[PDB]
């Protein structure tokens, strides 16, 4: 379990989760505040 | 058109033949 | 029995002996070619070689050249063949001048397959190559003329 | 031929000598290092300039250096 | 004594190795000092030979790996069927295949990408697919989305089963080396059990499900109104109504009255006029016969009973005067080296994928496939690419065997040795024939360009000047066209419309197929093909034959399979490794396949495809310009590339815009590869020195020291981006072109 | 110590290849490597292919010195057998090459004089401007 | 049964004449005299070089300067009226 | 010279760790040894080496 957590903390997994979260965020923001060219 | 029929094959065929042969012999010596 | 053996029995010389390389028919054939007449004057060899080559050279120039479909096909093609004969004679000449010094002896082999000594080919000398080239020019032009005669006169 | 030089930062690990594919280098007695030996290049006429020796050397910077110089039939690795 | 051999629990299942990157390698497991480590971790991940010397452990690894691959593929198929059921216009397409575009992908509405959901018909908005799944599903007799759902569930289950099988056969019950080495048994089981029972049972589905449902569809009855497949099995009366043979049951089969079964087992040939595809009756008969052939073929090799051949015996029996000992020793090689096997199988599987491409263009096996030009072009190109790649791989692993596994002191073979003893002759001859081919193919093109530019078209190589007719191919065409009457009496029509003689098959106003004319242009392109293939072979074969040694590097084998070089000495020895030959061979394979798929595209759009008017007037997509245009490079530059890139370059603001984006993106990646291919890591290392300085100045220099890519990785990245770029470019070009004008 | 003599000993068993000698052997130079094998055994040729070394003295002619040291390295490493090699000129002259003084160059041996040894660290080389218009290089000092 | 001999370096390095025959001249004696007398001027390589270059150039110049219009379209020249340029330019 | 474990700055210009710091491992007392000062570094060089020999004028004890 500790080993599995360590694996989940490895660079590619961390990157997939981080950029996944970011992608989700930017997507939702661009869904609620769409076509933003100013601000 | 008179002269070009003389000078063109002269520079395009004779000259490079002479030059290439000369350079060949020079470089091979 | 096996077909492929080391070249002349020596397995560490960079070649092999096959039916293509060494069989009675091909051996006889090559040994009777003007290039391998190692004991005859290079002049005559040159005449034969040039004759054959100019003769064959007339063919493709006449039929494939730019004036193939004109009344002046043979003249043009044969002239072109003669031109290539001159150029190749020039090539042969500069090859001779560059490769052999007038003082230097023959670079041809001085041994046979059996291993006995023999007179080196004088084709691989300055004078010999010059004679060969003269023969290629004379025989070349002569062959072109002859082929043209057979084809259009 | 190529040029091969040895510098006094050499620690005589002999790695370069046993790395040469044409027998160019060798080890000679010396007092400058603990190993009591230093490299040497008496046969650079057979040197091809592959630089395996330089890739084998541990010192920083290199104690063996190959300066590719005049090109010969032996240095070009030709067999013809 | 062939039997089931297995070790129980060889490897404990634990996440401990998951938390230790590079565990498989003693070097990589220690951790990173520089960034290079990272790349290495991925480069040697599947190189099981560099992990262990033990053939058994390697074999187990590859077995479970294969299970993983199969799992992935089942998940992939599951995805295709599920998307075909939930996000498609398949039923609507069934109702009208000739005027509805196949689509099974829809996009979500954000950032404007909604535009990609185009008007594909059937009251549906989405991305038009070119995989050809719809025609398969129609051929299989599928009518509803429910059946697609069920097939998806089945495929997902099978994915689970394959994954579990991998874990099981690696961690729980892992086969012994002798088990993997039972090649006679493996061959028997794969010939009879896999292929044999495969095409037999498939013939079962075809005869009991495909034939009737397709007969109904072709009749015109609404799909929902068509009887469910199980009914044709329950109620034999229906099949009897369609094919009266079933009235006599399986009686004519056992009584050898096979003639009675000529209702559903035919040998007509050609294409079904109302579908543009091969006759399903012919296909069922084909699979039945194939099944019989493979079933009897799987009883060739000796196993646990006296009967059967021994592979080693057959091998040791073949030895001539020219070859000495012949094929003796090869069994031992091919039963101890995975790389040799991988070489052979890659070469043959690649070649097979190529023949699949050709045979699928010229003999459309699915209904409403020949008139779906997008799908056909896509399939041909795709399978061609896969083929070429697999072949290059064959070269790679041939060389890898040559370096790592070849040992003439323990596993000697006469043939291989003799090949090695005259490799100089082989390579020199290949060299010459390549130069000759290049001159006498491309030189013809340059000749034509020059004559055309100089105002001398009568001096060109064409059908209207100096002709170069494909007489031999034309003769083969004529022979194959006249075959049904002479050398194949039982055959009604030809095997393909493309043969020199015949009629014309059209579906829904579009041309399915017609006789393909061969002229000077075809002679030219075919010789280009011969040339490019010969060069590719030159590079790869030279790579494998000199992998161990050369006059330049006598001990190259000790340097390994993959290494940058042996220094600037000897004049310079860059790219001497067999790996670098795979590297160059890749570029040449790209070249060859590119000109091949261009050949296919232009020929099809020019002399085959197009619409057909009443009374028989055929208007082709590019109006037969091939014969006159493809004889100069300028013709390809203008009439093919420039003319046909129109669709891709003006695809913006429509559903095909993604193809424009991919056009540009692919061009970009392609150019981007050139930075890696044209440069060297020294420059990059020094630049990195300066940047590292900048990072140190602000206390943000990483402990894992930033390193420039290795020479080899520079080459790999280069060729990878080159291929991705070029291929994706032709991808976007092809798809936009054929979807818009098709 | 006097170098090894070079007699005419039998050559290994081999069917011949296309990787052997060429004109260079005839006009410039070729090489010869000798070794003593405990038994008849298979070895891989530096020029490609497999050959059989005989028991006792063996003499093999190669085209390059690198081929000789390669084969010799494979002999000493794999077959645990001592080897020597010489260079041969067309006039008939033979030059003993390796191992030069009877001892492998990997291990030190008294008697060898230094060649091309600079008694200074590599960074202390003079700039090229210091040797401009001379025939000297910064590493020749 | 060996292939190494210091006295015979020729056989050692395979310096053999594979197809060269010691046979005497098989050619026609009269034709031999004909060629040996008539082809002689071209057997001096310097003189032959000068003759081939100068003579070849002279011949080329001849056939070039006197090329008919029925052979070379470049000597025949234009026969159709000239077309106007894009912007009304001659 | 400097003590064992002493933090020293590298003065050899052609060194990978030039102008950087390393730790002294041992100093050879043999006066014939041209580069006695054995130094070990935190980061490896381009040759994957973490240790090197220097002379007395090539190290500078700092803290
Ligand atoms: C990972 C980052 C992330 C964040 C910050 C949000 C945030 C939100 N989502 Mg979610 N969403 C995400 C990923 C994310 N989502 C993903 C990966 C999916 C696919 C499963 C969805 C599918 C989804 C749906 C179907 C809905 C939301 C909705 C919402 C909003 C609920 C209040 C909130 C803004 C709700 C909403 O407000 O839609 C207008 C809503 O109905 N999201
Ligand atoms: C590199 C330069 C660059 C810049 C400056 C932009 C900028 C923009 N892009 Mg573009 N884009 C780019 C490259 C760039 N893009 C590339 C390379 C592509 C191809 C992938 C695209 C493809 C693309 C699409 C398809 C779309 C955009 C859109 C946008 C706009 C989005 C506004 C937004 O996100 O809300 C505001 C975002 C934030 C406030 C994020 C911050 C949130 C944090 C949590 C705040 C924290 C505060 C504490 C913005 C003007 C959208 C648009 O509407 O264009 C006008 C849009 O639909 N981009
Ligand atoms: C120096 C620049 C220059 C260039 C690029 C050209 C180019 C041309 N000339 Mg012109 N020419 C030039 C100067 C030049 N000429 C001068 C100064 C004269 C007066 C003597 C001429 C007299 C002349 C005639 C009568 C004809 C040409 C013709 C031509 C055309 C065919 C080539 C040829 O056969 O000419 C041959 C050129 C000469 C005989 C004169 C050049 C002699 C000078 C003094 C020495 C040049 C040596 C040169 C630099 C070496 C370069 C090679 C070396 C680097 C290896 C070609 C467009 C032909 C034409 O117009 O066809 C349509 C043609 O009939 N030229
Ligand atoms: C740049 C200078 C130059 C010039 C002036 C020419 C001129 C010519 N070439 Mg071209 N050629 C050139 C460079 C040149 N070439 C280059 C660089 C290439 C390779 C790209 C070619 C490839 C090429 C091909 C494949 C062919 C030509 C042909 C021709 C002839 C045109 C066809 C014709 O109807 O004539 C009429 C021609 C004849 C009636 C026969 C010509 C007989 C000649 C004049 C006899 C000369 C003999 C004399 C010993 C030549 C020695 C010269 C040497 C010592 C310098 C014309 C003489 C055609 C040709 O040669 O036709 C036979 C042809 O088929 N050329
Ligand atoms: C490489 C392919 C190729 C081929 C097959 C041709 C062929 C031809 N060209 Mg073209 N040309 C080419 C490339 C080619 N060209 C390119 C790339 C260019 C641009 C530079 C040109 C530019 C060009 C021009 C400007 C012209 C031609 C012309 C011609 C025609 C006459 C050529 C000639 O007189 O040579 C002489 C032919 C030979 C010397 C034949 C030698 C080859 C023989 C067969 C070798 C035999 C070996 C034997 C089989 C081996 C066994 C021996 C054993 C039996 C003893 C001929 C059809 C002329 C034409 O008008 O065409 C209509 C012409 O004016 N070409
Ligand atoms: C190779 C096969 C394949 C491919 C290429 C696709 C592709 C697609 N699917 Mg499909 N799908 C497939 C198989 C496939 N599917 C199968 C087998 C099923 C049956 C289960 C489905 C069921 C399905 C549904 C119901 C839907 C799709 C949808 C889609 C589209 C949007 C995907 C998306 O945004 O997900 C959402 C994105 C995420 C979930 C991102 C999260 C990624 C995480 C953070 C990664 C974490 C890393 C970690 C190691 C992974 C988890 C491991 C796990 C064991 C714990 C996309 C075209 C959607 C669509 O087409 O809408 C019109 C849609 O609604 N798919
Ligand atoms: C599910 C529980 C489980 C656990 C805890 C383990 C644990 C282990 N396995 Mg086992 N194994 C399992 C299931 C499991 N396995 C399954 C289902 C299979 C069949 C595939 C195998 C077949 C197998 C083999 C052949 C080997 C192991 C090995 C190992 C050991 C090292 C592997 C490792 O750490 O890398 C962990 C690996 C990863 C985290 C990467 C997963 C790669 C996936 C499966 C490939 C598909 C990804 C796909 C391409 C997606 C790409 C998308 C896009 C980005 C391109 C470790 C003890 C190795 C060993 O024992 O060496 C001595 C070994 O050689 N396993
Ligand atoms: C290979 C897979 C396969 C499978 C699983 C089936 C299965 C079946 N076939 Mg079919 N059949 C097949 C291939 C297959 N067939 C092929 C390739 C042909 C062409 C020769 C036929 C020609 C055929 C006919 C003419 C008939 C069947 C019938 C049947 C059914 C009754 C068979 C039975 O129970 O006899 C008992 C089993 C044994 C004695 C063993 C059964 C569902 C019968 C049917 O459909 O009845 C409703 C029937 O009349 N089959
Ligand atoms: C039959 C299938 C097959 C199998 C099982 C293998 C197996 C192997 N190959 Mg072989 N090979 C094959 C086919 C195969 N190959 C083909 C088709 C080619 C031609 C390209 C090659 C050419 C080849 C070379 C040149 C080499 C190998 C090597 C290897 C070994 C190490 C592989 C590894 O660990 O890389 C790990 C896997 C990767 C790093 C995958 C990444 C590959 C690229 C980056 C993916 C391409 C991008 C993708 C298409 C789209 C990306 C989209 C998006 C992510 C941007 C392993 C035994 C290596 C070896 O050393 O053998 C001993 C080696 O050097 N192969
Ligand atoms: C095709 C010609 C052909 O198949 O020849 C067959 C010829 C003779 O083969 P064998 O009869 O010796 O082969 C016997 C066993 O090795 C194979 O069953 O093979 C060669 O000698 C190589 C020929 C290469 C010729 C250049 C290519």
């Amino acid at each position: 379990m500790r080993d599995l957590k360590t694996y989940l903390s490895v660079a590619p997994v961390v990157s997939t989760l981080w950029f996944g979260a970011l992608a989700g965020l930017l997507i939702e923001i661009n869904r609620f505040f769409p076509d933003a060219l100013i601000f | 058109i008179n002269l070009p029929s003389l000078f063109v094959p002269l520079v395009g065929l004779l000259f490079p033949a002479v030059a290439m042969a000369s350079l060949f012999l020079h470089v091979e010596k | 029995y096996q077909v492929i053996q080391p070249i002349n029995g020596d397995p560490f010389i960079g070649s092999l002996e096959t039916p293509v390389t060494s069989s009675p028919l091909i051996a006889w054939y090559l040994s009777n070619l003007p290039a391998y007449r190692t004991a005859v004057s290079p002049l005559l060899r040159g005449i034969e070689v040039g004759l054959a080559h100019g003769y064959l050279l007339v063919g493709p120039f006449v039929k494939a050249g730019p004036l193939r479909n004109t009344e002046i096909a043979g003249q043009a093609g044969s002239l072109a063949a003669g031109g290539l004969v001159v150029i190749l004679s020039l090539c042969l000449t500069i090859y001779g001048i560059s490769s052999f010094n007038e003082g230097a002896p023959s670079t041809a082999p001085s041994l046979t397959l059996t291993g006995r000594k023999k007179e080196p080919d004088q084709l691989q000398t300055a004078d010999g190559w010059a004679k060969f080239t003269g023969g290629f020019f004379f025989g070349g032009i002569s062959g072109v003329i002859w082929a043209y005669f057979l084809l259009y006169v | 031929s190529h040029s091969v030089k040895i510098y006094d930062t050499c620690i005589g690990c002999t790695q370069c000598v046993r790395a040469c594919p044409t027998d160019v280098l060798e080890m000679i007695p010396w007092g400058g290092c603990k190993a009591k030996q230093i490299a040497s290049a008496p046969r650079t006429e057979d040197c091809v300039g592959c630089k395996r020796c330089e890739s084998a050397c541990p010192t920083d910077f290199l104690s063996v250096r190959v300066y590719l110089w005049h090109e010969t039939t032996r240095s070009m690795g030709l067999a013809y | 004594e062939v039997k089931i051999l297995v070790d129980r629990d060889p490897i404990k299942t634990s996440f401990e190795q998951w938390a230790k990157p590079g565990h498989f390698s003693r070097t990589i497991a220690k951790g990173p000092d520089t960034t290079t480590w990272i790349w290495n971790l991925h480069a040697d991940a599947h190189d099981f030979d560099s992990h262990t010397s033990d053939l058994e452990e390697i074999s187990r690894k590859v077995f479970s790996a294969h299970f993983g691959q199969l799992s992935i593929i089942f998940l992939w198929l599951s995805g295709m069927y599920f998307h075909g059921a939930r996000f498609s216009n398949y039923e609507a397409w069934l109702n009208d295949p000739t005027h509805i575009k196949p689509s099974a992908q829809v996009v979500w509405p954000i950032v404007g990408q909604e535009i990609l959901n185009g008007d594909v018909g059937g009251g549906f908005r989405g991305i038009q697919i070119t995989s050809g799944f719809f025609q398969i599903w129609r051929a299989s007799g599928i009518t509803s989305e429910l059946q697609l759902y069920c097939t998806a569930i089945g495929a997902l289950v099978f994915a689970g089963l394959m994954l579990f099988a991998g874990w099981f056969h690696y961690h729980k019950a892992a086969p012994k080396l002798a088990w993997f080495q039972d090649v006679e048994s493996m061959l028997n089981h794969h010939l009879a059990g896999l292929l044999g029972l495969g095409s037999l049972s498939w013939a079962g589905h075809q005869v009991h499900v495909s034939l009737p449902i397709n007969q109904f569809l072709n009749a015109g009855v609404d799909p929902k109104e068509i009887p469910l497949p199980h009914e044709f099995i329950l109620n034999r009366d229906l099949l009897a109504q369609l094919y009266p043979s079933f009235a006599e049951g399986a009686t004519p089969f056992f009584t050898l009255n096979w003639s009675k079964y000529a209702d559903f087992l035919t040998f007509r040939g050609g294409l079904d006029p109302l579908t543009g595809g091969l006759w399903l009756t012919d296909i069922a008969h084909h699979h039945l016969a194939i099944a019989i052939l493979f079933l009897i073929a799987g009883h060739m090799y000796r196993t646990n009973w006296g009967i059967g051949h021994g592979i080693k015996d057959i091998l040791e029996a073949h030895k001539g005067p020219f070859t000495g000992q012949g094929h003796k020793g090869l069994y031992e090689i091919l039963t101890t080296s995975w790389h040799a096997q991988l070489s052979i199988n890659l070469a043959m599987l690649g070649s097979l994928t190529i023949v699949v491409a050709q045979h699928m263009y010229s003999m459309p096996p699915y209904p409403y496939l020949a008139t779906d030009y997008a799908t056909q072009l896509s399939l041909f190109t795709h399978h061609m690419w896969i083929g070429g790649f697999l072949i290059v791989g064959a070269a790679a692993h041939a060389a890898i065997f040559m370096v790592r596994d070849y040992d003439p002191t323990t596993r000697y073979n006469d043939l291989l040795d003799r090949v090695l003893r005259h490799r100089d002759a082989i390579i020199s001859h290949l060299n010459w024939v390549c130069i000759f081919l290049g001159f006498h193919s491309f030189g013809l093109y340059i000749h034509n360009d020059t004559m055309s530019a100089l105002g001398r078209p009568q001096d060109m190589f064409s059908d209207t000047a100096i002709q170069l007719q494909p007489v031999f191919a034309q003769w083969i065409q004529n022979t194959h066209a006249l075959a049904p009457g002479t050398t194949a009496p039982g055959a009604t029509a030809s095997t393909s419309l493309t043969w020199g003689g015949g009629d014309l098959v059209a579906v829904g106003g579009k041309v399915a197929l017609l006789p393909i004319p061969l002229g000077t242009a075809d002679f030219l392109v075919h010789h280009i093909h011969a040339f490019t293939i010969h060069v590719t072979v030159l590079i790869l074969l030279k790579g494998v034959l000199f992998a161990r040694s050369s006059r330049l590097i006598p001990d190259k084998a000790n340097l390994g399979f993959r290494f940058p070089c042996d220094g600037p000495g000897r004049g310079g020895t860059c790219q001497v490794s067999a790996w670098d030959h795979v590297f160059l061979g890749l570029f040449w394979m790209y070249n060859s396949i590119s000109v091949v798929i261009f050949h296919f595209s232009w020929k099809m759009q020019s002399d085959v495809w197009g619409t057909i008017n009443d009374q028989g007037v055929v208007t082709h997509i590019t109006a037969g310009n091939f014969a006159q245009s493809s004889i100069t490079i300028n013709g390809w530059l203008r009439d093919f590339l420039w003319a046909q890139a129109s669709q891709v370059i003006q695809s913006y603001g429509s559903s095909l815009s993604a193809y424009g984006l991919f056009f540009l993106g692919a061009h970009f990646v392609w150019a981007f590869s050139l930075m890696f291919l044209f440069s060297g890591r020294g420059y990059w290392q020094e630049l990195i020195e300066s940047i590292v300085w900048a990072h140190n100045k602000l206390k943000v220099a990483p402990a894992t020291q930033p390193r420039a890519l290795s020479i080899v990785q520079g080459r790999a990245v280069g060729v990878t981006h080159y291929l991705l770029g070029g291929i994706a470019t032709t991808w976007a070009f092809f798809l936009a072109r054929i979807i818009a004008v098709g | 110590t006097p170098p090894e003599l070079d007699p005419n000993t039998p050559s290994p068993i081999f069917g011949g290849s296309t990787g052997g000698l060429l004109r260079k052997a005839q006009v410039e130079e070729f090489y010869v490597i000798t070794w003593d094998s405990p038994k008849e055994q298979i070895f891989e040729m530096p020029t490609g292919g497999a050959a059989i070394m005989r028991e006792g003295p063996n003499l093999l002619k190669l085209a390059r010195k690198e081929q000789c040291l390669a084969l010799g390295t494979r002999l000493r490493s794999k077959y645990k057998i001592k080897y020597q090699f010489y260079r041969v000129f067309p006039n008939g002259e033979v030059q003993y090459l390796h191992p030069k003084d009877g001892v492998y160059p990997e291990k030190v041996n008294a008697g060898r004089q230094g060649v091309g040894q600079n008694f200074r660290s590599i960074g202390k080389n003079v700039s090229p401007i210091e040797v401009k218009f001379t025939g000297k290089q910064p590493y020749d000092l | 049964s060996v292939y190494f001999d210091l006295e015979d370096l020729g056989n050692t390095t395979g310096q053999w004449d594979s197809y060269g025959s010691d046979a005497p001249s098989p050619y026609n004696p009269l034709q031999s005299k004909l060629f040996e007398t008539f082809a002689a001027p071209f057997t001096k390589r310097g003189l032959l070089l000068k003759f081939l270059i100068l003579g070849g150039g002279s011949t080329l110049a001849y056939l070039s300067a006197t090329a008919s219009g029925d052979i070379l379209p470049i000597t025949r020249g234009p026969q159709q009226p000239p077309k106007l340029g894009p912007r009304g330019k001659i | 010279g400097p003590k064992r474990g002493a933090k020293v700055k590298i003065l050899r210009k052609e060194s990978y760790w030039y102008k950087g710091t390393g730790s002294v491992v041992a100093v050879d007392q043999d006066p014939n040894t041209r580069y006695p000062v054995v130094v070990r570094f935190n980061k490896v060089n381009y040759a994957n080496v973490s240790t090197n020999n220097y002379a007395l004028d090539e190290i500078q004890e700092v803290e």
